[PDB]
């Protein structure tokens, strides 16, 4: 079978995060379900494994009593709840499965895995994004091609898509990635090269869409008059 | 290093890999000087294997 | 933690590449079976081999696992175009009361040829100055590979504050592109004479300057 999880999610430093693990079909209330995490920079840790048919929690000695995993046999869905998030909790969790066997070793193996729920937490929480246009000058344009675009600043959280004329301009468009700031914020850019003959006849506009914040602010661009 | 006025060992090229072993022993710690000069010698060390 | 792994290993496309996994005498040497996984950067890891004696469905037979005493070994034959991932050790530890993973090895010699970069310096516009901030951007594009050292200067001293470098992504024409921001305030943006971003790429230093007045 296949186990599907939720998408991206951001939280607060000291809040309660609630994710789930969905199962497609059956073969879920007969085998143990664990949770394996993975963080960039270190190895893979293991919090604990939960058996759904009888309901016994089996955690490890390295993790204290701060996370609880509850499962349900009516809809075959396991829930994960964690509180008091820290700065080193920016990782991704996976919904694994245990398939025991016989032998001299008898080690827990993970044959079935999940999709992955990227849970990040930091400061500089969600606020209103600021869009700043960019105009080419007479000194920076020596040929028949000019570069211009829009700059997105003071936005949170990821991800944010950038469209040009509602998806009508596909040639020469590039989306730059984000970067961590000292205050814990991201910033990206986008620039398209267009010929200089179409600057005074066809207008350009950046459509900034943000689905977790429900802010859709469009801004037009105008060339400079002095340079 | 340019910013640090000290000789540090960075190129650790003694072997490539190792598959399986049994013997592993750590001796007592010993401090060493990494700065090399062109003067006369001041000590003498003898080793018998 | 209790399981260590080499940080990197070199190999050739067509010879045998072996890896070694060392731990303690209570998790791997006690008698427990080992499990090897593959961590591809962009998808979920799957099962490769369990118990070092059976073969799951969907895995090629080129992977060979063995347990020689207290250490486990993984040997492969032939390097294809999908071995750009990490290999880990998973073994049941009794002192930790659970399963613990290893360090992880990266399998990748290189594959990044050189090229000639091209930078573009763009000054902030008029609408950005009233926001009590100044974001001086410096776009680099059409270069290979994506390893550029970004430096800033104000014609009298290098700027060691507010410097940021993003990672480059692959374009449609097998090129890379990145951008560098500089957080300043509009109070001191007009006081200095000019601003510039200096970068290097295999000794090639391209310099571009702008003037606010």
């Amino acid at each position: 079978v296949q186990l599907v999880e939720s998408g991206a999610e951001v939280k607060k430093p000291g809040s309660s995060v609630k994710v789930s693990c969905k199962a497609s079909g059956g073969t879920f209330s007969s085998y143990a379900i664990s949770w394996v995490r993975q963080a960039p920079g270190q190895g893979l840790e293991w919090m604990g494994g939960i058996i759904p048919i009888l309901g016994i929690a089996n955690y490890a000695q390295k993790f204290q009593g701060r996370v609880t995993i509850t499962a349900d046999k009516s809809t075959s869905t396991a829930y994960m709840e964690l509180s008091s998030l820290r700065s080193e909790d920016t990782a991704v969790y996976y919904c694994a499965r245990e398939n025991g066997y016989s032998g001299y070793g008898a080690a827990a193996n993970f044959d079935l895995w999940g999709r992955g729920t990227l849970v990040t937490v930091s400061s500089a929480s969600t606020k209103g994004p600021s869009v700043f246009p960019l105009a080419p000058s007479s000194k920076s344009t020596s040929g028949g091609t000019a570069a211009l675009g829009c700059l997105v600043k003071d936005y949170f959280p990821e991800p944010v898509t950038v469209s040009w004329n509602s998806g009508a301009l596909t040639s020469g468009v590039h989306t730059f990635p984000a970067v961590l700031q000292s205050s814990g914020l991201y910033s990206l850019s986008s620039v398209v090269t267009v010929p200089s003959s179409s600057l005074g006849t066809q207008t350009y506009i950046c459509n900034v869409n943000h689905k977790p914040s429900n802010t859709k602010v469009d801004k037009k661009v105008e060339p400079k008059s002095c340079d | 290093h340019k910013n640090n006025k000290s000789w540090m060992e960075s190129e650790f090229r003694v072997y490539s890999s190792a598959n399986n072993c049994t013997f592993e022993y750590v001796s007592q710690p010993f401090l060493m000087d990494l700065e090399g000069k062109q003067g006369n010698f001041k000590n003498l060390r003898e080793f018998v294997f | 933690s209790v399981l260590t792994q080499p940080p990197s290993v070199s190999g050739a496309p067509g010879q045998r590449v072996t890896i070694s996994c060392t731990g303690s005498s209570s998790n791997i040497g006690a008698g427990y079976d080992v499990h090897w996984y593959q961590q591809l950067p962009g998808t979920a890891p799957k099962l490769l081999i369990y118990g070092n004696s059976n073969r799951p469905s969907g895995v090629p037979d080129r992977f060979s696992g063995s347990k020689s005493g207290t250490s486990a070994s993984l040997a492969i034959t032939g390097l294809q175009a999908e071995d750009e991932a990490d290999y880990y050790c998973q073994s049941y530890d009794s002192s930790l009361s659970g399963s613990v993973f290893g360090g992880g090895t990266k399998l990748t010699v290189l594959g990044q040829p050189k090229a000639a970069p091209s930078v573009t310096l763009f000054p902030p516009s008029s609408e950005e100055l009233q926001a009590n901030k100044a974001t001086l951007v410096c776009l680099i594009s059409d270069f290979y590979p994506g390893a550029v050292t970004v430096a800033w200067k104000a014609d009298s001293s290098p700027v060691k504050a507010g410097v940021e470098t993003t990672t480059p992504s692959k374009q449609s024409n097998n090129k890379y592109a990145a951008s560098s921001y500089l957080s300043l305030t509009p109070e001191q943006w007009k006081s200095h004479r000019s601003y510039s971003c200096q970068v290097t790429h295999e000794g090639s230093t391209v310099e571009k300057t702008v003037a606010p007045t």
